[PDB]
């Protein structure tokens, strides 16, 4: 018997299609929600605290902003040395005043160990 | 260890089973109706190359 | 093959004003089996002794399909007794797994570990 | 469950039926009643004809045992769904009872999720007093 | 009554990817009435109306082409053949 199909009409669905998991995703994309983004941010941020607890005198002060951690170190060149890391593997977004900063931005990701960047970033500014 | 087992405790429980409730129970109830529904279009499986269409489109 | 001619009945314009009305809708087996298969074999022993017979194989074997499919639902219906009983097992397994932890947590509550 | 394999066995024997008539026809024991080996006709000794014929007969017995054993192994010997429906309703109600216990189990873990977490908050307050 | 009989057949036809692919080429899907004709065809997924349906691929393709993205990729012949082979391999 074709029992699963008889169930499908009851649920207004179909059995044969769910087994293939590649085609069903090729056609449609997925949208996101702002509230879901905040909820995902908060739950992720809880893991950020747990990892950072295990883990830099100046960096001791940090700000967990909307969708990003944030660290600030005073610097020069019309900008402070600022890094925002979100995931150990972290993903870093750095704010400054441009191509050289991108080179520095690339280097930090390449190094990405936490104290090493703390020292490498400190050394360059000095 | 207390914090380790709380995350484990939450994952153990199947949360939001209301979806499975209204889905599985609805399928069950009637179990005597689904059997009768499937007894009359049985052998439903083998393409329909336009042989049945032309009898209808005409 | 043109798709369909009635474009003016379910057009968006009507659906905005209101969806159009929905269309009106348009034991014994074993005893039989235990004797026909034997009789089917008789024809094989008769066809050699004697065309019609080769056409008579299906003519006599057709009795099988008129009867096997009568109880075949019961195999599905009996199969129905097998997964819907597992539905309790699905929920019981979660309860049993939590039961091991309900006592462990209480033991954890009372003990240092 | 088991009847699914019965149909496969039934169809398997059906395929073997046409194979039997495809072997014992152009072949056969070369009898000497008409000394056919002397002239135009072909040759096929009785050794392969007997073995192929005997095997075909054996396959009938193999399926016959499978045919009889499988029909005797059909659970729930009934011809009415009313008896099944009453029995199929009984443990569906039990599943509802199991679902009722699931609600408690879901709540108990949530209660344990807060019963233990309460101390974590309580002790956290203790960790926030001396350092403050 | 006659259009309802045709509607039942169309759903059966709606189970064949090649048929929809031909419809896509002629641009029938550009009409908003067709998209509105489709949502009306959702009624056939219920048990009562589906009792006269013998085949399950109609239900999906109806649901699959509800997405505007699918309609735009069915014009290309490649995706039509990919889906057609999917059904054959599945059987």
């Amino acid at each position: 018997f074709a029992i699963p199909y008889a169930i499908d009409v009851l649920t207004t669905g179909s059995y044969p299609r769910l087994p293939t998991c590649i085609r069903d995703k090729i056609i449609p994309p997925d949208p996101i929600t702002k509230i879901e983004k905040q909820a995902t941010l908060h739950q992720l941020n809880q893991i950020l605290r747990h990892r950072l607890v295990t883990t830099p005198p100046q960096l001791a002060n940090l700000t967990v902003a909307n969708g990003r951690v944030k660290f600030r170190v005073e610097g020069e060149f019309e900008a402070t040395l600022t890094v925002m890391g979100d995931d150990e593997i972290l993903v870093e977004d750095k704010e400054t005043g441009s191509m050289q900063i991108s080179f520095i931005h690339q280097l930090v990701q390449s190094r990405l160990p936490l104290q090493d960047m703390y020292n490498c970033l400190h050394s360059f500014c000095l | 260890q207390l914090q380790k087992q709380l995350k484990e405790a939450e994952q153990i429980l199947a949360t939001a089973v209301y979806q499975a409730k209204e889905k599985l129970k609805s399928i069950e109830k009637s179990s005597e109706e689904i059997i009768k529904y499937a007894h009359r279009i049985s052998a439903s499986n083998a393409p329909y190359p336009t042989d049945l269409e032309m009898r209808s489109g005409l | 093959p043109p798709p369909m001619q009635y474009i003016k009945e379910y057009t968006d314009e009507n659906i905005q004003e209101g969806l159009a009305p929905k269309p009106p809708p348009p034991f014994d087996h074993k005893k039989e089996l235990r004797k026909l298969n034997m009789s089917i074999l008789i024809n094989f022993l008769d066809l050699l002794d004697i065309e019609e017979k080769l056409e008579d194989l299906k003519l006599l074997f057709v009795h099988v399909h008129h009867l096997i499919n009568e109880y075949r639902p019961h195999q599905a219906r009996e199969t129905l007794r097998v997964m819907m009983e597992v539905q309790k097992r699905q929920r019981l397994e979660t309860a049993e797994r939590f039961q091991k932890h309900l006592e462990r947590v209480i033991e954890m509550i009372q003990n240092c570990l | 469950d088991r009847l699914t394999q019965l149909q496969d066995a039934v169809n398997s024997l059906a395929d073997q039926f046409c194979n039997a008539i495809g072997v014992l026809q152009q072949c056969g024991p070369p009898a000497s009643f008409n000394n056919i080996q002397t002239a135009i006709n072909k040759d096929q000794p009785a050794n392969p004809t007997e073995e192929y014929a005997q095997l075909f007969a054996a396959l009938i017995a193999r399926t016959a045992k499978d045919i009889d054993v499988l029909i005797d192994s059909l659970p729930s010997e009934e011809s009415t769904a009313a008896l099944q429906a009453a029995s199929l309703y009984k443990l569906e109600e039990e599943n509802h009872e199991a679902a009722t216990c699931l609600e408690d189990v879901v709540y108990r873990g949530d209660m344990l999720l807060e019963k233990i977490q309460s101390a974590l908050a309580d002790i956290a307050q203790s960790q926030l007093k001396t350092r403050s | 009554r006659l259009r309802f009989q045709l509607e039942l057949e169309f759903v059966q036809c709606l189970a064949n990817p090649n048929y929809l692919n031909f419809l896509a080429q002629r641009g029938y899907f550009k009409d908003k009435a067709f998209v509105n004709y489709l949502k009306y065809l959702l009624y056939w997924k219920d048990p009562e109306y589906a009792k006269y349906l013998k085949y399950p691929q109609c239900l999906h393709m109806l649901e699959l082409l509800q997405y505007e993205h699918f309609r735009k990729e069915l014009v290309n012949a490649q995706c039509a053949k990919f889906i057609d082979e999917q059904q054959i391999l599945h059987w």
